[PDB]
């Protein structure tokens, strides 16, 4: 649900 | 009707191939772990695919997501078997996995990761050398795909990707690549309106190859001269009007004559007469650093009308003009 077509949305190394 | 043609190089490599190679409607999947990639950023967008900047979590390495849109189906196998033929070619973008949304069925490609820099950032700032450096660059990538019995059909700036820091390059997008079968007559809606070949303006069904080397020789105009595009039609019709006015009209209607084309009757109002400008009246104080001998040589030997004239990638790459180009 704040997935975007279906992936996670990454944030930071 | 129109006189049939066949590619001069490459014209049986599907014909002695097993249907396992070229019958891309037949190719099974096999599709991956999406919960191994993560967006990181967007990255552009276009009329049936959403570019992104991404991260494999599994091993921290960078990607690009290519989600696909339902626009266009069924033609996902063909750029997806197509990447798997050509994976490992010189130059060719290297598809890294492919995968699906469970709940959207969405698909996705994920593909190496290469700097986002297209050509056109470059070519403004390019010298001589690097023109012919990466000119030699992206027709490895032709001189493979078209070997495979590939043809990219839409070669332009947008799809080479360049790191610049590397000298590196990558011809991307077989979105609207294609398996060349002798004597098929293609759908002539390909390519991108500046890039397309005198073939597809006329309505020629029956081309090869040799189109991806008219949507190089555009390129390179358009890099030699600071002409961007080359060819400024304001629709399919005007774009042949708009190289008839450089090459000229009577060789055009050679071409048409050799090909028994019939013309579109829309042609003859607006075609009118016009006398072949040499390339040297495309040099100014702007561009003439860029301009040699050889490259107006090479460039008249790309930008022909008849298809069956224009170099092949592999002749391109013997041609004086890369003779600068320390290997
Ligand atoms: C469900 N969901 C997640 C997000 C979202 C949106 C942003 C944003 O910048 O708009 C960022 C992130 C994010 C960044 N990092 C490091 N982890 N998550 C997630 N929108 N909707």
């Amino acid at each position: 649900g704040g997935r975007l077509y279906g992936f996670k949305i990454h944030g930071g190394g | 009707g129109p006189v049939p043609s066949r590619a001069r190089v490459y014209t049986d490599v599907n014909t002695h191939r097993p249907s396992e190679y070229w019958d891309y409607e037949s190719h099974v999947v096999e599709w991956g772990n999406q919960d191994d990639y993560q967006l990181v950023r967007k990255l552009g967008r276009g009329k049936y695919s959403e570019v992104f900047e991404a991260i494999n979590i599994t091993n921290n390495e960078k990607v690009v997501v290519k989600i696909l849109k339902p626009v266009k189906k069924k033609k996902i196998k063909r750029e997806i078997k197509i990447l798997e033929n050509l994976r490992g070619g010189p130059n060719i973008i290297t598809l890294a996995d492919i995968v699906k949304d469970p709940v959207s069925r969405t698909p996705a490609l994920v593909f190496e990761h290469v700097n986002n820099t297209d050509f056109k950032q470059l070519y403004q700032t390019l010298t001589d050398y690097d023109i012919r450096f990466y000119m030699y660059e992206i027709l490895k990538a032709l001189d493979y795909c078209h070997s495979m019995g590939i043809m990219h059909r839409d070669v332009k700036p947008h799809n080479v990707m360049i790191d610049h820091e590397h000298r590196k390059l990558r011809l991307i997008d077989w979105g609207l690549a294609e398996f060349y079968h002798p004597g098929q007559e293609y759908n002539v809606r390909v390519a991108s309106r500046y890039f397309k070949g005198p073939e597809l303006l006329v309505d020629y069904q029956m081309y090869d190859y040799s189109l991806d080397m008219w949507s190089l020789g555009c390129m390179l105009a358009s890099m030699i001269f600071r002409k961007e595009p080359f060819f400024h039609g304001h629709d399919n019709y005007d774009q042949l009007v708009r190289i008839a006015k450089v090459l000229g009209t009577e060789d055009l209607y050679d071409y048409i004559d050799k090909y028994n084309i019939e013309l579109d009757p829309r042609f003859n109002d607006i075609l009118g007469r016009h006398s072949r400008k040499r390339w040297e009246r495309f040099v100014h104080s702007e561009n003439q650093h860029l301009v040699s001998p050889e490259a107006l040589d090479f460039l008249d030997k790309l930008l022909r009308y008849d298809h069956q004239s224009r170099l092949t990638a592999r002749e391109a790459m013997e041609h004086p003009y890369f003779y600068t180009v320390v290997k």
